[PDB]
DNA sequence: TGCGAAATTCCATGACA
DNA sequence: ATTGTCATGGAATTTCGCA
DNA sequence: TGCGAAATTCCATGACA
DNA sequence: ATTGTCATGGAATTTCGCA
């Protein structure tokens, strides 16, 4: 069997709603199976149409050769298929209620979570402006498993913003009480 | 110089007067009977106001104003005398145009890896597509691989939204621009420093610096109107169609496409290169590390038979960007402070303002 | 092409495949062992598709598009299919440009005599002086003698208003002009045959045809230029000024001015040559006609090292003349029908027109 | 003595009031004195300034050493002694009521006259269009004393309009009657 | 029959937008 | 159914002035 | 150990207005 | 305080396939 390869599948999947931040309410997160990089488009929603305007744009960079998802609404219509179908990309499902992916994916898409939780928690509102430097820490961000970040597995260089600062990404006591503040 | 003229009818030798003629007096004026004819020869204090006076009729170089001098007087050594005048005519040297060529073009080395620099430039006016005028192009240094974001202007406010989309991928040590507006901005400056990403500008009115994007510019035009060919020139929906055909077009020369010296490997599009399936990731990156270091360089070409490469304290003019009609195409005297390169320098105009100008933008001022 | 396929599956040589590689089966398609890697053979009935798909992602010329096809596919003589597609590819005809430069350049022979050939062309807008925004210039072929009119539009009307103004010293043999609106309307023509004067036209957006002006063209604006330094642009005073400057100047490689050559005696003007002056007009005249057969006379210079010339029924593109933005910068490919010398051609093109044309305008339809 | 040469002296003069012809009343008459070319202009006076302004024009083509006039007020006037001593221009005058200049020239002059007069019957008010015309013929005219035409002794070549058709200049039977009406 | 310097000739460069 | 041109000022080469 | 042809490399040309 | 670039398709040259 052939090694392990970037472009080689994009687990991509939704993470909202999220507060409004300049209109948009929806993340979806594109990150590359074999490095772990990972891309953030902000969406309005969790729909085909928002899903095939942001990956207009990552697939003007790279095309996949597979994409996985779960079974959601947005990647399971047959607008999504056909797109798919268009730039020779296979779409492939977790079962429903079981998502599997891979443990570097599974353990990025972790990171991203609690990496957004952390910065919403006292401008939940500003997000859209973030959305770079999220994307360029999670991107420095050293694998134990594989000695590389997903910018060297991905550029075979290192980055000009290493992020050597490896930060909490656990919520403080501080940010704990202003976190159940706002659900409020 | 009646004085100087005088030694001469008399008989006696002055430094200059050949011997072998004859130096008489007529119509109350020193003669001499020379081979093309008689000729007055002035006293030394008239031949400045001769010498301006046969010049300013046409504004006339060395050897206009020689023949024209040549057909009433003679005097030695006339056209030290013709060039005195014409390096000291103010005219002459702001229109007249320059014979000497700049010295053969420097071929900068590409950038060692992707991200050290990019290139940007906009492309536009185009037609109104989608509310749309200008694309903002993005082109890597090393790799060459471009990026194009459509835009309403060439703004400082466009350009900062696009390149936060870019910078999410990697951040640039460099970005390298010409000095249009939207680049020289403080505020874009202040968007830079904020990124730790150092601005570069090309010397003024001289795209050659831009090069790099410059020629990008031509391929994404070259190609959109082949794709707009018998159909409206709706070019917005066309932009990452023609990002992604470019990246993944091969250089001739290189043996490669922009999207391979990047990632090492063809992503999901048509033809993709299968050569290191076999291969590790690991494996993969090492030859890519190999590749991008083995690429092709070209060297500077031969000097033209008449170029001129600028020296320290040189008197050199710089040419009027915009001239207005009728008007001088070029700038007064300057000096060179610095030779930064054999192709750049650092010049004080009369103001007293220091800039860095291109060779192409110069010519050495004639007769010193 | 399956059965072309069949032999080389079981062993025997078909011409073109090299019997020393293994052709096997695999996924249901002909594959090669070669030193590059396993390609697939694609059956010659699938090739052309291929080569057009491999072509259209970038329309990418030779080079780039076999670059891609050999990524996944081999056969027999790749680019000779490769070049069929790009010499059928109408997009890339009219939007690729030229790596053939023009042939070297005609010097053709100086007018005979003054008033055999004139040479007309109009320079504007200037800055408004007086109500005028134009000049006419008209050129003497043999001389170089100019005289210069303002007018408020390069119209027909000014011209003819001029000419006859111009017309009253003698009557030109041809008039040579470019092919502005003011010389090709059926006024003028009228106003020339009317008067026995042929007009001539140089081929469309080709000054050089016209050099015999456009080159005097210069040296009345740098001239201008230079004595409106400092003041505002007020060149309507100084057109006579001007003109009479120029007429008496120095030609640095004739050693004549173009008085001297329409003349053969200089007028009351300041340094006015005074070596016949005890000639009769009679032997004067002479040794002018002396003078107008023996001026210098340039060469062709050397062709370029990659230099086409046009031959009759070579397919040829004529240049978009205005080419709007994104709008490709060449014509469909004509045919040559008379090479009337080896720098202007007759064209037909695909509408039935024809249409006479510098191969300065020409580009060889690549790929035959 | 030196060869007599072009541009070594122009006989200047004026003719009219003629009738108006597109607002022009008079024709300034230079001719030069060695090759007999002769140019017209036309003025609307016989004034220094419509001088200038004639000879201005013609001083932009060839500058004579000397000008020659009689005592007409626009050639004595001191603005018309000041414009030739700027281009270096020596004026000479015929003695008042003594109009001498040259063999040559006063048969020029009688030409232009008499042609001038031969065209004006029927057109006495379409002169203006004609002074081109008139000014090829005198120039392209046959000198009996010097074998060649002013065109000739101007440019040492043989003109492209040669008039080979010596006409009458002198007034038909039909012509006299008509120029004694129009006198009326 | 040859030197050093002045005069002349050569000619690439650039602009006629 | 026509076509490049030529001022310009350093450099190259020829000529001049003297011996 | 050398042929003819195909493949590859060279590189002037032109355009980024 | 900077600097030309490179697709293109004929021509030139090298390599291939065979002996
Ligand atoms: O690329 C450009 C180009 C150009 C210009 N500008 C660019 O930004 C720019 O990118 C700006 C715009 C503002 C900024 C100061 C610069 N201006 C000033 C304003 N202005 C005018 O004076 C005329 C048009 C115009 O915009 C240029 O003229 C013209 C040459 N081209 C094409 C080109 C020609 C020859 C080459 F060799 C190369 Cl490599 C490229
Ligand atoms: O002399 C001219 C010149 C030019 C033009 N026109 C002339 O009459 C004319 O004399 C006309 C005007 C109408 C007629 C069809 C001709 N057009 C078309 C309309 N139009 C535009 O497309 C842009 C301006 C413009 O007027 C020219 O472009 C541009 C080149 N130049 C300068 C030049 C450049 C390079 C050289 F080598 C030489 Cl030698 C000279
Ligand atoms: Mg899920
Ligand atoms: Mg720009
Ligand atoms: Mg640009
Ligand atoms: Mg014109
Ligand atoms: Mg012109
Ligand atoms: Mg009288
Ligand atoms: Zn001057
Ligand atoms: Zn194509």
């Amino acid at each position: 069997d052939r090694p392990q390869k970037p472009f080689d599948k994009f687990f991509i999947d939704y993470i909202g709603p999220l507060p409004p931040s300049q209109g948009y309410l929806y993340v979806l997160v594109v990150v590359d199976g074999m490095t772990g990089f990972t891309w953030l488009y902000p969406t309005k929603a969790p729909s085909t149409s928002a899903t095939v305007k942001s990956l207009n744009v990552l697939t003007s960079i790279a095309i996949p050769k597979v994409i996985h998802s779960d079974q959601g609404a947005a990647f399971t219509s047959s607008t999504f298929a056909e797109w798919a179908k268009e730039r020779g990309i296979h779409l492939e499902f977790s079962t429903p209620y079981h998502p599997q992916s891979s443990g570097k994916v599974e353990r990025k898409n972790s990171d991203i979570k609690r990496l957004l939780t952390k910065l919403l928690v006292g401008r939940p509102t500003k997000w859209y402006d973030l959305l770079p430097v999220v994307q360029l820490a999670l991107n420095n961000t050293y694998s134990p498993v594989l000695k590389y970040t997903p910018h060297q597995l991905l550029f075979g260089i290192d980055s000009n913003t290493p992020f050597a600062n490896q930060d909490t990404l656990d919520l403080t006591r501080e940010e704990e009480l202003s976190l159940l503040q706002e659900i409020r | 110089l009646d004085a100087e003229l005088d030694q001469l009818l008399q008989g006696h030798y002055i430094k200059g007067y050949p011997k072998q003629y004859t130096y008489f007096l007529e119509d109350g004026k020193v003669k001499v009977s020379r081979p093309e004819g008689v000729k007055i020869i002035p006293p030394q204090s008239d031949r400045q106001k001769i010498v301006l006076q046969a010049h300013n009729l046409a504004h006339t170089g060395r050897e206009a104003t020689l023949l024209k001098i040549a057909n009433l007087y003679w005097w030695p050594n006339m056209r030290k005398d013709v060039v005195k005048q014409l390096g000291r005519c103010q005219q002459c040297l702001i229109t007249n145009a320059s014979n000497k060529a700049s010295g053969p073009i420097l071929r900068p080395d590409r950038p060692q890896k992707p991200f050290d620099k990019f290139f940007i430039d906009y492309i536009g006016p185009l037609p109104p597509s989608q509310g749309y005028l200008y694309v903002l192009v993005v082109v890597d240094g090393m790799t060459g691989f471009t990026w194009l974001y459509p835009t309403k202007a060439p703004s400082t406010s466009a350009t900062v939204k696009s390149l936060n989309v870019l910078t999410s991928i990697a951040i640039p040590k460099v970005i390298h621009s010409d000095q249009g507006a939207a680049f020289t901005s403080s505020t874009f400056a202040e968007w830079a420093k904020e990124r730790g990403i150092h601005l570069e500008f090309s010397t003024p009115y001289h795209p050659q610096s831009s090069g790099k994007v410059e020629r990008k510019n031509s391929d994404i035009k070259r190609l959109l109107t082949k794709l707009l060919v018998g159909r409206p020139t709706k070019w917005y929906d066309l932009l990452p169609v023609v990002q992604l055909a470019l990246n993944n077009t091969y250089s001739p020369v290189l043996k490669y496409t922009p999207h391979q010296l990047l990632f090492g490997i063809d992503s999901n599009t048509p033809f993709a290169n299968q050569d290191t399936l076999d291969l590790t990731r690991e494996e993969e990156l090492s030859l890519l590390q190999e590749i991008r270091t083995s690429l092709y360089h070209p060297s500077t070409p031969p000097a033209s038979s008449r170029s001129w490469s600028p020296v320290v304290g040189q008197l050199v003019q710089e040419r009027v960007a915009r001239p207005a009609s009728l008007r001088p195409r070029w700038h007064k005297p300057s000096t060179v402070l610095k030779v930064l390169n054999p192709r750049t320098v650092v010049i004080l105009d009369h103001l007293g303002n220091n800039r860095t100008v291109s060779i192409d933008n110069l010519k050495p001022t004639s007769h010193q």
